[PDB]
C-alpha cells in the first residue's frame, strides 16, 4: 500500500507530461527528470511468460524504482538487473523476505537500503 | 508457432525487434507530416531510416510471378532471412539505396543491384 | 475505425496547442531584440565614425589589427540557437560553414571552429572538427559584459597571433518572413579610407597604443551588433517556423475531422437501415 | 459545351488563357503567403497583377443592383466579352488602376470611368 501508492503518482504524472512534450526535443530540467522516471517505470514493469514472481520480491523492486536507485542504470539494462537482483535477493536478504511473508509489513529502511547498495555493488552496467 | 521453445531465441529476438521498429515508425509519421523530418532526431532518424529499408526487403519475387512480370524469382532458407534481417536491423548495409531493397531474395542480390546503381 | 480517428484528433489538437502558445512567446522577445538592437545601433554608427576617422591619423597601416599576415590558420565564429524548432535557421548556417570549409580545404590542421550554441556544438562534435571556444544557454536578452567575456577570448587570440584571419557566420534579419545566411570577415579590419573631417586625439601619446585599445573594443562590438541580430533573427525564424507549423496541423485537423464526420453519418445510416430492416421483419 | 470547336478556336483558347491564369494566381497567392512577394521574380509578379485585373473585370453591373444600390445597370454580348478579355489579356491596358475595374460592363466603360476618377 506505501509503495503502489506512491506508483501511482507518479506514473499518471508523466502519463500527461509525455503524451504532449515528447515531440519537442529538449524541454525543462524538471519535466527531462520526470519523463527518465516514467520511461525507467514503464521498463521495469515489463514481464516474461508463465513467470510469477512472488510479492515478497515485487515491492522490493517497485521499493528500488521509487526511491530512485535505478538512476544510475541504462534504460536497455533494466530488465538484466531486475534478472541478476531476483537472484541476488535468495542469494542474499531471506529475513527480509521473512517478515514479509507473514507480517504483510515492510522491513527497517536501513537494513533494505543496506541490501540494495550491496547488489548495486554487484551489478556490471553495459 | 512464434514461441521461442518452437522458433529458438535468435529467430525470435528478431521477429519482436522488427515489429518494434514498424510500430515505431508508425508513431512518427504522424509529426514528421507537421513539423517534418528535419526535427526528429536520435531513436527517431534512425526509425523512420530503417523501418524504410525493412518495409521493402519485406517484398519478394515469387516463382508465379514470372507470367505477370519478366522477373525470375527466388527460394529463402530461413537462415538467410534471419541473418538478412538481422544485418538491416544492425545496419551493415545502411549506406546501399532504398531502391535497391525492393522485390529481392537475399542480401548478396542486394548488394548486386547497388553495385549496378554506382555504390 | 471511429474511434481511431478521434484519438488522432484529440493529439494533433493538443500539439497545434503548443505551437500556437510558442508563436505568442516568440513574437514578444522578437519585438524586444528589435528594440533592444536598434537601441544599440546609433552606437555602433557613433563609434564606427569616429573610431575610423581617428583610426586614419598616425596610425600605420602596417598595425596588427589592420595588416595581413601569411594565412596558415583561420578562426571560424559560427552562432546558432540553444533549442529546436527553428525551421531551418541552424541547418542553412551549420551547412554553409561545413561546405565553405571542407571545399576549400578539409584538412584538419589550418581550421578552428568557435561556436556559440548547443546544437552547433553538437553537429560540430559529430564531425568531429575542434571547438577551441564555447559558450551556451545566453539569456534571451543578450548583455555586453555576458559575450564580453568570449569576445575578449576570440580576440585575444587573434591579437596575441595564434590566428591569422577570423570569420563570422550568422543569419541576418531582412525580414519577418524571411532570413538570409552571411558571412563577413571579422579581422584583419580593412573599411579604412580618407577622412575628409579629422578630429585629432592628444599629442603627447603614440597613437599606436590607443588603437591598441580602441579597434579592439570596435571589433567585439561588431561581434555583439552580429549576435543581437543573430538572436533576433532566431526568434524570427522561430516565430515564422511556428506559424507554418501550426497551419500544418490546422489542416490536417481539417482533414481528420472530415473523415471522422463521414464514418459517424456511414455507422448511423447503418444502424437506421437495421432498424427499418427489423420493423418490416416483424 | 466549352467543346473547342462548338464555341470557336478564339473563344476557346481565350478561355482557356482566362483560366490558366486564375489557376496560377490560385497556387500563387500560397507561394506569396508562405514565402513572398519580394521572394518572386517579374512575370510570376506581372500574373498577379493581371490576375487583379481578371477577378475585377468580371464583376458587372446590373438592374437588380438598382434596388440594393443604385448603379444603372449594363448589357453585354458575347462577342463583346471575348474582344475586351482578349485585350485586357495582352496587357496594354494594364496602366487603369485595379480600383477603376471593380464593377462595369465593356472595356469603353472602364476608359471613361478610369479618367473621371482621377
Amino acid at each position: 500500500k506505501k509503495v503502489a501508492g506512491t506508483l501511482r503518482l507518479d506514473l499518471a504524472a508523466y502519463r500527461e507530461l509525455e503524451a504532449f512534450a515528447q515531440f519537442g526535443s529538449d524541454l525543462d530540467k524538471a519535466t527531462q527528470a520526470k519523463l527518465a522516471r516514467g520511461a525507467r517505470t514503464v521498463e521495469v514493469l515489463k514481464q516474461d511468460l508463465h513467470q510469477p514472481i512472488p510479492v515478497e520480491k515485487q515491492v522490493l523492486i517497485i521499493y528500488a524504482l521509487t526511491r530512485g536507485f535505478l538512476d544510475d542504470i541504462p534504460v536497455e539494462d533494466v530488465r538484466r538487473f531486475e534478472k541478476e537482483f531476483y537472484l541476488f535477493l535468495d542469494q542474499n536478504g531471506q529475513h527480509l523476505l521473512e517478515h514479509i511473508r507473514t507480517t504483510k509489513d515492510l522491513p527497517n529502511e536501513d537494513d533494505l537500503n543496506k541490501a540494495i547498495e550491496a547488489f548495486k555493488k554487484t551489478f556490471v552496467v553495459s | 508457432a512464434l514461441a521461442p521453445e518452437i522458433v529458438g531465441e535468435e529467430h525470435y529476438q528478431v521477429a519482436r525487434k522488427v515489429q518494434q521498429t514498424l510500430q515505431r515508425y508508425k508513431e512518427l509519421q504522424d509529426i514528421i507530416a507537421i513539423l517534418g523530418m528535419d526535427e526528429l532526431s536520435d531513436e527517431d532518424k534512425l526509425v523512420v531510416h530503417r523501418a524504410r529499408r525493412i518495409q521493402f526487403f519485406l517484398s519478394q519475387n515469387f516463382h508465379v510471378a514470372e507470367q505477370f512480370t519478366g522477373q525470375p524469382g527466388s527460394y529463402v532458407p530461413v537462415k538467410e532471412t534471419v541473418r538478412g534481417f538481422k544485418e538491416i536491423l544492425e545496419g551493415k548495409y545502411d549506406h546501399l539505396p532504398e531502391d535497391a531493397f525492393r522485390l529481392v531474395g537475399r542480401i548478396e542480390e542486394v548488394v548486386e543491384k547497388a553495385k549496378a546503381m554506382g555504390v | 475505425s471511429l474511434r481511431d480517428i478521434k484519438t488522432r484528433i484529440n493529439a494533433t489538437k493538443k500539439t497545434s496547442q503548443i505551437t500556437k502558445a510558442m508563436e505568442m512567446v516568440s513574437t514578444s522577445k522578437l519585438n524586444r531584440a528589435e528594440q533592444n538592437a536598434k537601441s544599440f545601433v546609433p552606437y555602433m554608427e557613433k563609434i564606427q565614425e569616429v573610431v575610423a576617422n581617428v583610426a586614419l591619423g598616425a596610425g600605420g597601416a602596417s598595425h596588427p589589427m589592420l595588416v595581413s599576415r601569411p594565412v596558415k590558420k583561420t578562426g571560424y565564429l559560427v552562432i546558432t540557437s540553444d533549442r529546436g524548432l527553428a525551421g531551418a535557421y541552424n541547418s542553412n548556417v551549420l551547412r554553409l560553414v561545413y561546405q565553405t570549409i571542407q571545399k576549400r580545404h578539409a584538412c584538419p590542421d589550418e581550421y578552428a571552429i568557435i561556436v556559440i550554441g548547443r546544437v552547433g556544438l553538437s553537429f560540430f562534435r559529430k564531425r568531429n572538427m575542434p571547438v577551441i571556444l564555447d559558450i551556451t544557454r545566453l539569456p534571451d536578452q543578450p548583455s555586453f559584459a555576458d559575450i564580453k567575456e568570449i569576445a575578449r577570448k576570440t580576440v585575444g587570440l587573434f591579437a596575441d597571433g595564434t590566428f591569422d584571419e577570423l570569420y563570422m557566420y550568422y543569419n541576418h534579419y531582412v525580414s519577418a518572413i524571411q532570413q538570409e545566411v552571411t558571412e563577413r570577415k571579422l579581422l584583419p579590419l580593412t573599411d579604412l579610407a580618407e577622412n575628409k573631417q579629422r578630429t585629432v586625439y592628444e599629442f603627447e601619446p603614440s597613437q599606436e597604443e590607443c588603437l591598441d585599445v580602441l579597434l579592439p573594443q570596435y571589433a567585439e562590438s561588431l561581434i555583439y551588433g552580429a549576435l543581437l541580430d543573430a538572436k533576433a533573427s532566431e526568434h524570427a525564424a522561430r516565430m515564422t517556423a511556428m506559424k507554418n507549423a501550426t497551419d500544418n496541423a490546422n489542416e490536417l485537423i481539417r482533414t481528420l475531422t472530415l473523415s471522422y464526420n463521414r464514418a459517424r453519418q456511414a455507422a448511423i445510416t447503418q444502424e437506421i437501415t437495421e432498424i427499418v430492416a427489423g420493423a418490416n421483419a416483424l
